[PDB]
């Protein structure tokens, strides 16, 4: 049976683009296409098609579940047996749900995380995704509760392949393919077990406005980055690390709050090591 | 028996 | 980077026509992975055709025996067809008693 | 003594041909003994040879848990690399991984191995300390901070003075009959004209394990190591192994070729001459 696949995502938005390929007798071409219901009654009145199939600009339409038939001249039916099936997603549908994590989305290597997806209208499916994933995006049932529809994605334990940029969607009853607007990204990031840096303060972690102070983030590990995170939630600063005459890696962050930083390598925002110990300035 | 350490790139 | 197989067609014993054996064909020093390899009669392909799980070598070459029961006689001739991303065409190694 | 003990991982992907898949197989020696392939409907780790076969449920459960886990930490390194190298998602690649233990003939630890390269090339491996790396490229680079950092290497080395060691201990034991019994060679001289004036002798051995052997060629006593055909030690599908040597010789002179038949399971090395 031929191996068909969605490029560059199954997952898109209306307007965009999906190249569905039906791989067959190490050839791309000379395919068939059918949808979920008529599994013997191929689409667009039974188009041979002659090369992968470009959607685009992507409709609501192109939304399905999508298998291919290939070519097959010398053997006693014309054709290949049923590929594998692919489900094309369609974005941008309804007004985007939130998404939140529970209780937070720095998570520890081995440990879970809760992701809930939540909108005050009414889906009959949640759907969650991991940005870049070839992965089908995870389903739930929507459970309905004080005027909100909601699920609990549950994740873990935690490694490399779950960390990354989530968003989720809403699904209502009848269009089952077609997704809402993505709620804002979530970055679930996995921490550890690279060994946590150090954290201090210049000149001290007493100030007083109006003067300079600078935190540094140190490790005689070899981080390419360090990420400076304050208990009380805005988004994270990153700078370079540098290596110093003493063989340490740091960075200097200039400027109250309890702070805490990580490191990071180079190709690799999504793991970071274990956290230092808090620093209150 | 084959190795429980994890190796990630 | 890319290598292409050696081939090599052999019995698994001394041939004796009329007597049960098994027909090999080795490939080896192959670089990817992927591979199609048919055992043949009379340029036919053999249908019960076993082979082992994907090793490599020490260079990172990868080798698979592919192998199949069979009685040789003098008439039905034997062979090994072989495409590799590296071959045009299938190569087809013919089992010589004396190789 | 002495033995050696090795897994072997195959980790490719094949966008728009397949999903990514894992393979991986376990020797001890020249023998193949487990194997796990991610492209099984319901992937685990299985027996390849019957000395393994007879081992408890909780051995096979946890190794395919084991499995399942290294092939998704594979198909996740499979999309690192892409990172590190700054290629395209259209593209297939492969990673591989050989790591073990050798022993010697007091069953204790002489060697330990972990080796891995990208698109059949070096990627990086553990050194003879077994506590530092050796990074083939920038890339292999980022890897090796990252397991300094996670203090893999020691892990690892525990790993191989401890299961490594004692797991190759109880296999051998569970196939002694076979693992540890040499099968010499069955040997032979054929000849093959070319012309009238020049012709092939060509030495056999036959039904030998293990695969390591040795044939030589020469000419009153003088090795041919120049003029020598060496076909590569091929398997014969039963767990024994076959090569040949060829040297073309003028005709009439056949007399003063011998060849030097070298393996474990031969009492006196064998030297033979064509009639
Ligand atoms: C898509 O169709 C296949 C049958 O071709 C079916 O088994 C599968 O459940 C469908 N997937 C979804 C998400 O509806
Ligand atoms: C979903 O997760 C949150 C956080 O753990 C929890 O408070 C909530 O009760 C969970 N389940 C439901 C049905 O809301
Ligand atoms: C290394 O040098 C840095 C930068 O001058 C200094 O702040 C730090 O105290 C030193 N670390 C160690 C361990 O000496």
């Amino acid at each position: 049976k031929p191996f068909l696949s969605a490029w560059p995502s199954a997952v898109v938005p209306r307007g965009g683009h999906v190249t569905l390929r039906c791989h067959y007798r190490h050839r791309f071409n000379n395919f068939m296409l059918y949808k979920e219901d008529r599994i013997h009654i191929p689409i667009f009145h039974g188009r041979i098609f002659q090369e992968s199939f470009n959607m685009s600009p992507v409709t609501t339409a192109h939304a399905g579940n999508y298998t291919c038939r290939g070519s097959h001249p010398h053997s006693p039916t014309g054709w290949s047996a049923p590929s594998n099936p692919v489900v094309i997603m369609v974005t941008g549908n309804h007004r985007k749900p939130s998404l939140l994590a529970h209780p937070g989305p720095l998570v520890k290597s081995g440990e879970r995380v809760i992701l809930q997806c939540w909108s005050d209208i009414m889906f009959e499916h949640f759907f969650l995704h991991k940005e870049g994933i070839s992965k089908d995006p995870s389903r739930l049932v929507g459970q309905i509760h004080d005027g909100v529809s909601k699920a609990n994605f549950s994740i873990g334990p935690m490694m490399l392949a779950l960390a990354g940029t989530y968003r989720c969607y809403g699904s209502v009853t009848h269009t089952p393919y077609q997704l809402s607007a993505p709620s804002d990204p979530l970055d679930i990031v996995v921490t550890g077990p690279y060994e946590k840096p150090s954290l201090s303060a210049q000149p001290g972690p007493k100030v007083q406005a109006g003067e300079s102070v600078t935190l540094s983030c140190s490790s005689r590990s070899s981080y390419d980055m360090y990420h400076l995170s304050r208990e009380g939630g805005a988004h994270e600063r990153r700078l370079p690390a540098v290596r110093k005459v003493n063989r340490t890696f740091q960075a200097d962050f200039p400027l109250g709050g309890t702070y805490r930083c990580f490191g990071s390598f180079r190709h690799s925002p999504y793991e970071w090591s274990d956290p230092s110990d808090p620093l209150l300035v | 028996l084959s190795s429980p350490v994890t190796k990630s790139f | 980077i890319q290598r292409t197989p050696k081939i090599q067609v052999y019995s698994r014993h001394p041939a004796e026509n009329g007597k049960s054996n098994f027909l090999n064909c080795y490939v080896s020093g192959f670089h990817p992975s992927d591979i199609e390899v048919d055992l043949l009669k009379n340029g036919e392909r053999i249908e019960k055709v076993e082979h082992s799980d994907l090793s490599f070598s020490k260079d990172w070459s990868f080798y698979l025996l592919y192998y199949t029961e069979f009685t040789p006689t003098e008439k039905d001739e034997y062979a090994c067809r072989v495409n590799h991303v590296t071959l045009s065409q299938p190569k087809i190694v013919k089992w010589d008693r004396d190789m | 003594g002495s033995h050696s003990m090795r897994y072997f991982y195959t980790a490719m992907s094949r966008p728009g041909r397949g999903e990514p898949r894992f393979i991986a197989v376990g020797y001890v020696d020249d023998t193949q003994f487990v194997r796990f392939d991610s492209d099984a409907a319901s992937p685990r780790m299985a027996p390849r040879a019957p000395w393994i076969e007879q081992e408890g449920p909780e051995y096979w459960d946890g190794e395919t848990r084991n499995m399942k886990a290294s092939a998704q930490t594979y198909r996740e390194n499979l999309r690192i690399a892409l990172r590190y190298y700054n290629q395209s998602e259209a593209g297939s690649h492969i990673i591989q991984v050989m790591y073990g233990c050798d022993v010697g003939p007091d069953g204790r630890l002489l060697r330990g191995h972990d080796q891995s390269a990208y698109d059949g090339k070096d990627y990086i491996a553990l050194n003879e300390d077994l506590s530092s790396w050796t990074a083939a490229d920038t890339a292999a680079q980022i890897t090796q901070r990252k397991w300094e950092a996670a203090r893999v290497a020691e892990q690892l080395r525990a790993y191989l003075e401890g299961l490594c060691v004692e797991w190759l201990r109880r296999y051998l034991e569970n196939g002694k009959e076979t693992l540890q019994r040499a099968d010499p060679p069955k040997t032979h001289v054929t000849h093959h004209p070319i012309s009238d004036h020049e012709a092939t002798l060509r030495c056999w051995a036959l039904g030998f394990y293990p695969a390591e052997i040795t044939l030589t060629w020469q000419r009153d006593g003088e090795d041919q190591t120049q003029d020598t055909e060496l076909v590569e030690t091929r398997p014969a599908g039963d767990r024994t192994f076959q090569k040949w040597a060829a040297v073309v010789v003028p005709s009439g002179e056949e007399q003063r070729y011998t060849c030097h038949v070298q393996h474990e399971g031969l009492p006196k090395p064998l030297t033979l001459r064509w009639e």
